[PDB]
Formats: structure tokens, sequence, C-alpha cells
RNA sequence: GUUACAGACUUAAGCAGUGGAGCAUGUUAUUUAAUUCGAUAAUCCACGACUAACCUUACCAUAUUUUGAAUAUUAUAAUAAU
RNA sequence: AAACUCCAUAUAUAUAAUUUUAAUUAUAUAUAAUUUUAUAUUAUUUAAUAUAAAGAAAGGAAUUAAGACAAAUCAUAAUGAUCCUUAUAAUAUGGGUAAUAGACGUGCUAUAAUAAAAUGAUAAUAAAAUUAUAUAAAAUAUAUUUAAUUAUAUUUAAUUAAUAAUAUAAAACAUUUUAAUUUUUAAUAUAUUUUUUUAUUAUAAAUAUGAAUUAUAAUCUGAAAUUCGAUUAUAUGAAA
């Protein structure tokens, strides 16, 4: 390297000039460890809560004439029903 | 945030009212450098049940409020 | 580019351009519309045309240029430099054609 | 010499959702849409006619068949004279409600979930016994009581009395020689040739080779077990097996064509599913399997 | 009001209360994220003077939990488990069992190699 | 504590180790406000856990919520609108 | 059960304009062996043991039946029954899961010479794998005087993958050392061992192994390492 460091910045900074690049002769930290912080971020919400979904029932504001049967929902309503017959329903919740 | 730059810890603390009368500031937090600016009160410091009342030392300084602060009680003996 | 502003851009492109291949490649990745990237290469490269065919400020001709990048890459390279000795390849000792 | 692209099933088929997206993290997305996607859909097998009955339309798993151009999710239909000819009834109406229903209808909303063309098709069938999902579906779903205790004398008979008991060893023998014929013919004529296609195989047409060729058809033999809380009087278990025919292709047994198997762990003709639904005993579990040779 | 400080949808498909919270957060930190990234942006830079940083690294410690992705775990959407969760196929070392086997999962069976 | 075969790391070799030290672990016993819960011969014990600072988390202390995560019903009023 | 199956192996075809270059490859396909042929002893119509001779010929994986152990899971999920709804349901902050007399199981690192450590830039030599919830190369500054190595910090080149990065594989091989070891040296001379020889005087059980461990400072990540993470430098150097 048998070259003046003195240039070497210079062709650094030439560089820094060419390519939009940063110059930290100094070496003080820039928070450009954030600035260049230009990942993906919403990725977690690409995934997991992305809203949009028919939630079973939804099906009735659309498709009208037809008399769908949610089969799940029904077999709760029985077994509701069943437990308040036979006193094992539920207390009721205090309304303060 | 143990480091020579971004030194040390900021907690929000009530010390600004507290520095009047001193009243021991509940600093349930328990999770900042001592001051090293107001470095000077007394407070309690949330033992996981109960706020342990310390104040100031001439030891207190880097050392965090929860080193002062023991949770855990001691250990003790076998079955006899 | 010129000698002196061809050497100049060389040491201007540093990493990006490959000595060994005496390639310039730069890629853009900063604006959504893959466009807008490709006029900001287009202007990064006037720009170095720009600055190498002007050695007002410094010729860098002094600077030797850099090419630790590609010796690094070359040691990444797997290529065979050495063939079969030409003294070794004996045409008598092949087989002659043989017609049908 | 080579399995016809009609006889050996693709991998994709053995995927229930066949998508390729490069943004892999995306695709995670779009399967996740896909199974929920077959829920909701699953549940919209429910019908209603004036408290009178619920014609439950038993469906395949969402054979989700994604691919750039457009979306094809696909599904199998199966439900129970001179009169649902000048009406149409529920399941014609579902039908409906997938593609046919210009924008009202289902292939639509669902346009604004992948972002590319939703095109539903489903596939009506005669024989809930021809799909092993669907078969042990009806079975979790319409028998429940006809099995919940014990296995109706007839109800059993019935489920073991369906296919003649193929002889898949005859069934085999008999594919494997028109393999062999055909490819002989092909075989002489390309001789005739070698001492323009019309000769290259001649007297070989959609007829003698488009079906012959086709294997997996014949129900050889199926197995349906009953597993769970089916015991009115026992609150333990009643695994009830139905074991019938075998579960063996002899046509790879000797013949140029292998096994192949589905996921690499469950051979391609060998397709079996249980459908879990909780009796008043308790929930239970009957998986069917069937070879179709 | 809502349970949660701020209305958010509820996640389509399997609803778990742990789900519901890392949800929760995970919409939250979403949008505060750039805020996030702006404030310590500002407490880190040195090129700065100590007073306007300080402000900043205290506003964040203020700052509500659900302004945190340390605190978002990775999750199955189908079991809602954080134990053993693959990332690939966002699901835990069972339902992917489960739905690799079954074929749920396509191009996904076992490795026989 | 039975006549005779055969099989495999079953034993005999052989090599490397454990038991002996320090540490890291998982556990029992114990403590604690809590040390969440589960496995505990062979098949428990770097096992559920592919990672516990917070979150995860389930547990303890302290405050705080009560149609709440839905589905279905009863009514009043703001929001897009053919 | 076996067989088909997957990896892997031999060959053969097709593809790659040999700049995604690894054509010693990558795959798609096809064939191949669960090897065969021949003689000679034995036996009784034809198997075993030896011999040759033809071929590349050789493995692993997956699949673990019925049943039983009322084996494990109601904490992957789901569900019956039963128990609570101002609390056995939801949230925030802090704490806990890391507590320790003893005991067990499993590892790691160990106790030095048929073994450990510096060093080796025409970079001796690999496969598999990753990198749009990113890897992060060259350099550049410091720790430190050169330089290299090692660890951080500055800036992000290229690559979203047969392209660029993690990453020059390391052990082996060579040379140099190495306590006890007086097997050493270092001052002499001694000489056809010279990196060595010989004569004389000197050279009083944990070491230069071991890194448990203890202080201080410094660095990573993130609001936040305090109970409680990681890294390094200077110190410490138990046990074995």
């Amino acid at each position: 390297m048998n070259v003046p460091k003195a240039r070497l910045l210079k062709v650094a900074e030439l560089s820094a000039k060419i390519f939009d690049q940063n110059f930290n002769p100094s070496g003080i930290r820039t928070g450009s460890k954030i600035l260049n912080e230009r990942l993906k971020g919403p990725s977690v919400a690409s995934y997991y809560g992305n809203p949009d979904i028919l939630k079973f029932r939804h099906l009735k504001t659309l498709y009208p004439d037809i008399e769908f049967v949610d089969l799940e929902e029904q077999y709760r309503l029985s077994m509701v029903e069943a437990k308040k017959r036979r006193g094992k329903g539920a207390p009721k919740k205090m309304k303060k | 945030s143990r480091s020579v730059w971004k030194g040390p810890n900021i907690v929000p603390l009530p010390i600004r009212e507290a520095m009047t009368k001193g009243t021991p500031i509940r600093t349930n937090a328990r999770a900042a450098t001592i001051l090293p600016q107001f470095v000077g009160l007394k407070f309690q410091i949330h033992n996981g049940k109960e706020y342990v009342p310390i104040e100031i030392s001439e030891d207190m300084v880097g050392h965090k409020l929860g080193e002062f602060a023991p949770t855990r009680k001691r250990f003790s003996y076998t079955q006899t | 580019l010129e000698e002196k502003s061809l050497h100049k851009f060389r040491i201007l492109a540093r990493s990006r351009y490959d000595h060994t291949t005496d390639i310039f490649k730069m890629s853009s990745d900063k604006f959504e519309h893959a466009s807008q990237n490709a006029r900001y290469l287009h202007d990064i490269l006037q720009r170095l045309l720009a600055e190498s065919k002007d050695l007002t400020e410094d010729d860098f001709s002094d600077v030797p240029l850099d090419t630790r990048h590609t010796i690094a890459k070359s040691l990444r390279k797997k290529k065979r430099d050495y063939e079969f000795p030409e003294h070794w390849k004996r045409p008598e000792d092949a087989p002659k054609k043989k017609f049908d | 010499n080579i399995n016809n692209k009609l006889q050996h099933l693709n991998n994709m088929n053995n995927w229930n959702t066949q998508i390729y997206n490069y943004n892999k993290n995306m695709e995670i997305m779009n399967t996740m849409n896909d199974k929920l996607i077959n829920k909701l859909l699953y549940k919209m097998m429910t019908l209603k006619l004036n408290n009178m009955n619920i014609n439950k339309i038993i469906m395949s798993k969402t054979i989700n068949q994604h691919s750039l151009n457009k979306l094809n999710i696909k599904f199998y239909y199966y439900n129970n004279n001179n009169n649902n000819n000048y009406y149409m009834n529920m399941m014609n109406k579902l039908m409906n409600i997938m593609n046919n229903n210009m924008n009202n209808n289902l292939c639509n909303i669902l346009s604004y979930y992948y972002k590319k063309k939703v095109t539903i098709e489903p596939i009506k069938l005669s024989y809930i016994y021809l799909n092993s999902d669907i078969f042990s579906k009806y079975i979790s779903l319409n028998d429940m009581d006809k099995y919940n205790n014990g296995i109706l004398t007839n109800y059993q008979r019935m489920l073991n009395n369906i296919m003649p008991k193929l002889n898949d060893h005859n069934i085999s023998m008999n594919y494997i020689n028109n393999i062999n014929n055909i490819n002989n013919n092909k075989y002489n004529n390309m001789i005739n040739l070698l001492n323009n296609i019309n000769n290259i195989y001649n007297n070989m047409t959609i007829d003698n080779i488009p079906m012959d060729i086709l294997m997996y058809k014949y129900l050889v033999g199926w197995s349906i077990k009953f597993k769970g809380r089916l015991s009115n009087n026992n609150g333990r278990t009643s695994t009830t097996n139905l074991l019938n025919g075998t579960f063996n292709n002899k046509k790879y047994l000797w013949s140029n064509i292998n096994n192949n198997y589905k996921l690499n762990y469950i051979p391609s003709n060998h397709n079996l599913y249980n459908n879990s639904n909780i009796n008043k005993n308790g929930k239970y579990n009957i998986k069917v399997k069937l070879n179709f040779i | 009001n809502f349970r949660f400080p701020i209305k958010t949808k509820l996640p389509p498909g399997f609803i778990n209360a742990r789900i519901l919270r890392d949800n929760f957060k995970r919409q939250q930190f979403k949008e505060n994220e750039i805020l996030v990234k702006s404030l310590k942006f500002i407490a880190r830079n040195m090129n700065l003077p100590t007073k306007l940083r300080l402000e900043a690294q205290l506003k964040l410690n203020a700052l509500p939990n659900y302004m945190r992705s340390t605190q978002i775990k990775n999750r199955c959407v189908d079991s809602g488990h954080a134990r053993f969760v693959l990332s690939d196929f966002r699901l835990c070392r069972y339902q992917f069992r489960e739905n690799a086997l079954k074929g749920n999962l396509p191009g996904v069976k076992k490795g026989i190699w």
C-alpha cells in the first residue's frame, strides 16, 4: 500500500461522491445502522393478522335465498340448550 | 444500554417533585442506572411483592435500582 | 474512456469494476418501481463518466488500481489452468480414421 | 416402457394446495388462506327447505390448484325425476353461488383474497364410496345413530357388500396384457416402417388406448374403521374395522409400472381419510381406506 | 370500550387469547415501527446534542409494550402454539407433521432420502 | 435353576466413554409470593421446549375489564350508497 | 414378509450456444442385479462348499403388523362429563420459571510427549446447506506497531441464488516449541554431529497443562442484561 492515506480517503470520498456513498472518515456513529434499515416492516402484517376472511357464518347478505346451516354453531346451541335443561348451564353475569 | 456511548438508562421518574419533600417515590420500575445527576433521595423498590425502602449512597452510582432490591428469599435446609 | 480517463474510471468504480473481467457492474435497489432504479443507474454511470473524463481535480493515475475485491473473488472462483502437456499429446499413438 | 402421463398421478395432486411462489414467505400466506378458505367453503355445504331436511352436500378437501394465470380451486361434491328438471334445487343453486352467478357469486368475492382469477370447479359423483375422504364424511355425518351403538347387521353387510370382490389378479393380468398388445402393435407398425404418423401406429386411437391404459379405477379392497366413543353402554373405545378385498396392485408385481407413494409415505393407489365427528357418547374418527387397484 | 386499548380486527382462522395479544402487538408495532425507527435513530446519533438525544431515549422507554416486536413470539397460525414453531409454514412440530403427512402442505411430505 | 434352533450389538472381544473433578443441563428433595403444567423402569431425566430478560407464560404480587374472541336475537343514531 | 419406493452406484440417451462454467457437473429418462455362467467333491431328482469368469456391484433410508402395557398426551389441537362466571375468564407493570443441604441422568471441558500451541498468500483438500421476518465482501478505525490473526465499530459492493455473501474448510503434512525433564540451559573451551558433539562449573507433586473462577474496563442486541443473556482485553488460575 505505497499510497498516501489522504489520497485513499479522497478516493473513498470520490466513491462517496460518485455512488451516493456515506463518507464517515470520523467513524462517529451516524445512526446509519438505522438509516440503512430498509428491510420489510409490515412482514408480520403480511401474514399473522392479514385481515381478509369470511368467518364461516358470513353468508346472508349476498346469497339470500339459500338457507345455510353452520354445523358447529348449531351443535354449540344444542349443547347450551341441554345444559339449560339439566340445571348445569351458567349463572348470570353481575351487570355491574 | 451498557456502553460508553448510549449511556446510560433514563427511566422517567417523579424525582422532580420528589426532590422537594423527598417523598419515597414508589419507583416500581426498578430498572435504571441510579441517576448520576440527582444521585440522592429515598424510595421503595418492588421486590416482586413488596417495594424495599432504600435511599442514595456513596456507592449507589452505576448500580441499578434492582441491584439493591433482593427478590427471591434465602435458601433453607433439607427435611430435618 | 482513454488511458488516463480509463484508469480513473476504474479507480472511481472501485469494487463495482471487476479488473479480471474488465467489466464495471452496479445494481439499484432503493426505489419502489424498477423504472426509477434504472434511471438511477443511468445517472450514476453518467456521473462516473463525467468525473473520470476530467482529471482537473485528480488524475488518480498515481493511485494504484484496487483489485483486493477481485483477488478474494478469484480465490472463490475454482478453475483449472492446467491442461494436458502438449509434448504428452501424441497423435501417432491415437488411432487413425478407420473407413467403414 | 414409460408410465403414460395419464397413468401415474402428478406429485402436484399429492399436495392439497398446488402453488409455487419465489416469494416464499408470501406463498406461506397463500396456503394459509387456502385451508381457512377450505373451512369456509365446507361450512357452506349445509342446506334448508323449511324445517324439512338438510341435504348435506358432501365435499372433498379443496384440491386448491393455484397457477399464476388463474386460480382453479376444485372439490368433488355428493348428495342424495320429472320435477328436478323444470326447477333447479339447492345443489344447482350452490353451483350458482360459485361461478354461474355473475358478480354476486363466490369466485368473485374470492378474487379479493388471491389477486388472480378465481374459478371454482366442483365435480359430481355417484357413489359415496368413490372418494376415501368423502366416504368417511358421509359415514361420520349421515349414519351416526345407525352405528352409534352396534353396526346394524345389514348396514354392516351393505357396507361389506358394495363392489363384487373385484379380482385384482385377473384385473391386473388383463390390464397388463392390454398394455403389451398396444406396445406390440406399435412395435410391429414401427418395424413395418423401419424395414408418417398415419402408419407410425395406425389402429391405435381414441378407442383401444385412452381408457384401457387407465389403472386406478376398480375398488379392489376397502377398509372402514369406526374408532372412538361409539358405544352408548361402553365409555371405552369401540374401534370396529370393516376390512374388504385386498390392498396391493399386482400390475406393479409383474410389469414395467412401479408403485409410487403420495407424499412419499402412502402408495398412490392407497387413498385413506378419517372424518372426526363428536358423538353424543363422545368424539369419534371413522378411518376409511380404499385400494382402488 | 374495546378490550385492546386500540380497536383491532380479529386474526382470520384459529383465534386464541395469546394469538390476540400477539396479533394486537403485531398490528400496533407495524405502524409504530416507523416511529420506533425514527426516535431510535435520534437517540443513537452522537452527531447530536445529548439533550435532544436523551429526550428521545426516554420517550422510548415510555412507549407502550405493544410498540415492540421482541414481544411478538412466532405462534402456530393454526394451533396457537409458540413452541417448536417452524417459520416456513408458520406452524409447529405437530401441526406441521400433521399437515405435511396429510398433504395439506403442497410439495411437503417425508424425507425418505 | 427346559431339550434344541435361530435372530440383534444380546453377550464375549476391540475401540471410545459414564461412574471419580469443574462446569452446562434435565430432574428429585427443599425453599419461596410464585419457583407454572406435564413424562418418572425398561419406553422419565439436553423429555414436552428449535432457544424463558419483557413478551413466550400457563404461574405470584399489584392495580384494572365485565357481552368480553364469537353466533343468534331488541331497539335508537353517524358512516358508503342504485 | 418380500418386492416395488427414496438416496446412492455402473452405463446410455436428451438438454447446457461451456459467462449461473462445477461438463470431474447438474438434472429428466432408460437399462441394470433379489447377480449370473462352468467344472470338480458331497449328497439326493438337483441343492451346499471350493475353484475359477462375467460384470461396478457393493450399502443406507422409509415402511415397525394384530394385540397388550387402562404406557404417554385433556399443555399441539379438538371434544364428552363435571365443576367458575365480580373470577379458576381478559389486560398492564414487576416478579418467577435461573431458588440450593444432599441425590440421580445426560453432556462439555479436562487431567501433556502412540500429544498440546504459535505459524504455512502461488492460500493442500469437501459435501450439505442458507440469503426480501436478509446475508452482510473488499477495505476503514481502534484494541496493538509495524503487519497478519483475532473482536468490535464506520460504509453496504454484489446477490434474492449453479451468478454475489456466509466461507481461503479444519484435522493430516511441514518447521518451531513444550513442565517434570539434570531429557534443561550458559560460560568456557572441546571437534570430521554444527540446528549438534564432548570435558568442567553453575541451574533447589498442578506446569508454559487445566481454564473453574474474581475484579475492572469495553463492545452486541434491543426501552430495557439489575434477579438474567453474549463477546473481548487486562487480571485471577480452585478442582482435575
